DNA sequence: GTACAGAACATTTTGTCCGTCGA
DNA sequence: TCGACGGACAAAATGTTCTGTAC
């Protein structure tokens, strides 16, 4: 008797050849009820759930998208480069605001740049932790930082915010979050927005947890002093590692020729507006360090990279990466 | 140097 | 405000000695007595929400146990007029039986957006008030704000058909994630998806919808000001006021109302950049002579009249906010 | 005489309404 | 009187079988 055909998406025993790819029955159907059924289904987990017999109906999320990796219309114990990026990524940490007290713009940006200051002192060990960065210079490593720490909050803020609220809240800290109520609060609203689009860019985009480990990295190493750096020969094949593994991920993730660099395109094109975000997030937020009418409390180490970035930037001397205009 | 002392500590 | 422990849905009680909704009192209960194999397809850190509960169920019998679980209308209103001189929908008339081109879409769509312009002209020339402008006023307005109006009623369309995630040109021509990344697509519908997200972010009422898109036609303005400037601050208060009254038949609470106009009129204000970004390529295409797509009259008109306005600085565009 | 699409029935999993019973 | 338990009932989500139809 033939060994049993297995389904591309569940591996219980396939039926046929259904939709272009062999699929059992129950995942036929699903496929045909997803597509005509009009749904938005959200992962409970990162957008890399195991789909199988027993877990296929846990998450409709990662089989639908599953049904569009095997192709349908109408060992593992040498680690990689992201398996480590995975457990070196930072804890969540929690704001210490105080929600028996009402709201105020001053209380909630005082809280949230002194609970971004422990964020950024993470980020700096995170980087130490990254294969590689304590190789360059030291005058490379605290540029680096200095020039992407934005990149790096808005990004890891944007995916926290993706997956604990929808895409529809900002969420700091489980104890901060920025709701409608709290957005429509004066000065909140416009730097809220420019934090929620990279949520909802990676909201449409169904990023997963690999992909986002990779994207992360890559924007600690997206902008450069005009000039170059001290081991400029180095950050070249370490930021091209990156790529290659980002690659990788879009590989896991698609399993499909052409389906790879559809979207290889759209991550590196959002990874591209990253720079215009913050730019944008930047220029508020100088604009409140310098503005000593609002008075609000950015911490030692914070002011600290403010004040040694207002002049790099309105001196041109920074050389942002882009992966598809230049 | 606050930024610096971060990085050079273990 | 009592909120569940377990899933954060509206808590019915205090079940098996935790404050939960009346569904995580039985899936506990359920859980318990059924010996089940729950097994996590993530990380077993899934998130338990109100719509991701139905999906792990090895994380959400996890966090059930960390919470401590153990066993006469004859008058009609200006908004009435509004919905029945809103346009149908129209058809973009594209063979699907040939393959995708970048060219074969923005023409179609540029065929069809010419209609759609023309049926905007008819709905202008009916609204309460508009008519009653200088024709001079009434075709500057039109001019102004014609892409505001169709980035606007196009996002209303992809909401509704759907969610943010796509783009409902026509009900034969919607553009999807594989027809996105055409060349020179993917960054003209980043600007149209927008529209779609924010009215999706917003749940936006069809009532309010139609208030918001009558104050986008009466959103830009000359810089030297319009000819008929009394009556067109009185027709737009007007209609700022009736978005208002749209925003009172939803939830009703003093503050809420507030934030809700605060986050509306933010979006009407946005889509002063977001119809600045759509024109930059519109305006660069038209121009173009290696792309060759093609422009109906109706429109070619209006981009032509349109591009020195953009440059000389004539276009006054008003603005809710003025952050 | 096989092999699929879709409809029809069916099962599984999840959620609500309600009467009971102790306080 | 209120509030929680569980049973009874229901809705949502998933899965199988039957049928038509193209070879
Ligand atoms: C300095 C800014 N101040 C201003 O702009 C202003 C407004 F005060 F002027 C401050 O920025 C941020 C930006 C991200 C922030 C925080 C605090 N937590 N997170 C965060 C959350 C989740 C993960 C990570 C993260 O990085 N995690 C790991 C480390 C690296 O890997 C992963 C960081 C503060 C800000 C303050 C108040 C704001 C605001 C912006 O925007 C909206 C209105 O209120
Ligand atoms: C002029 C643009 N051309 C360029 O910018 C370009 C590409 F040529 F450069 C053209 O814009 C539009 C914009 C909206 C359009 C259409 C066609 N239908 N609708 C539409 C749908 C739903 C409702 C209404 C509407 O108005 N309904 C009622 C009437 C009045 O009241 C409400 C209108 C074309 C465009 C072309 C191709 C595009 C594109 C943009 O964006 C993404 C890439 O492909
Ligand atoms: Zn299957
Ligand atoms: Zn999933
Ligand atoms: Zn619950
Ligand atoms: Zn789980």
């Amino acid at each position: 008797g033939p060994p049993p055909k297995l389904c591309l998406v569940c591996s219980d025993e396939a039926s046929g050849c259904h939709y272009g790819v062999l699929t059992c029955g129950s995942c036929k159907v699903f496929f045909k009820r997803a597509v005509e059924g009009q749904h938005n289904y959200l992962c409970a987990g990162r957008n890399d759930c195991i789909i199988d017999k027993i877990r296929r109906k846990n998450c409709p999320a990662c089989r639908y998208r599953k049904c569009l990796q095997a192709g349908m219309n109408l060992p593992q114990l040498t680690p990689t480069l992201v398996s480590l990026l995975e457990v070196i990524e930072p804890e969540v940490l929690y704001a210490g605001y105080d929600s028996s007290v009402p709201d105020s713009t001053w209380r909630i940006m005082t809280t949230l740049n002194m609970l971004g200051g422990r964020q950024m002192i993470a980020a700096v060990k995170w980087a130490k932790a990254i294969p590689g960065f304590r190789n360059l210079h030291l005058d490379d490593q605290m540029t680096l930082l200095q020039y992407s720490w934005m990149s790096l909050m808005a990004f890891a803020l944007g995916w926290r915010s993706y997956r604990q609220s929808s895409a529809n809240l900002l969420c700091f800290a489980p104890d901060l979050i920025i709701n409608e109520q709290r957005m429509t609060l004066p000065d909140m609203y416009d730097q809220c927005k420019h934090m929620l689009y990279v949520s909802s860019e990676l909201h449409r985009l169904q990023v997963s947890y690999e992909e986002y480990l990779c994207m992360k990295t890559l924007l600690l190493l997206s902008s450069v002093p005009k000039d170059g750096l001290k081991s400029q020969e180095l950050f070249d094949e370490i930021r091209m590692t990156y790529i290659k593994e980002l690659g990788k991920a879009i590989v896991k993730r698609e399993g499909n020729s052409s389906q790879n660099w559809q979207r290889f395109y759209q991550l590196t094109k959002l990874l591209d507006s990253m720079h215009e975000v913050v730019e944008n997030l930047l220029n508020y937020c100088f604009q409140t360090f310098l503005d000593k009418t609002m008075s609000i409390e950015f911490p030692e180490m914070l002011a600290e990279i403010i004040t040694n970035q207002i002049p790099k930037y309105s001196n041109g001397n920074i050389k942002k990466l882009l992966f598809h205009q230049k | 140097s606050l930024l610096k002392k971060l990085l050079l500590a273990p």
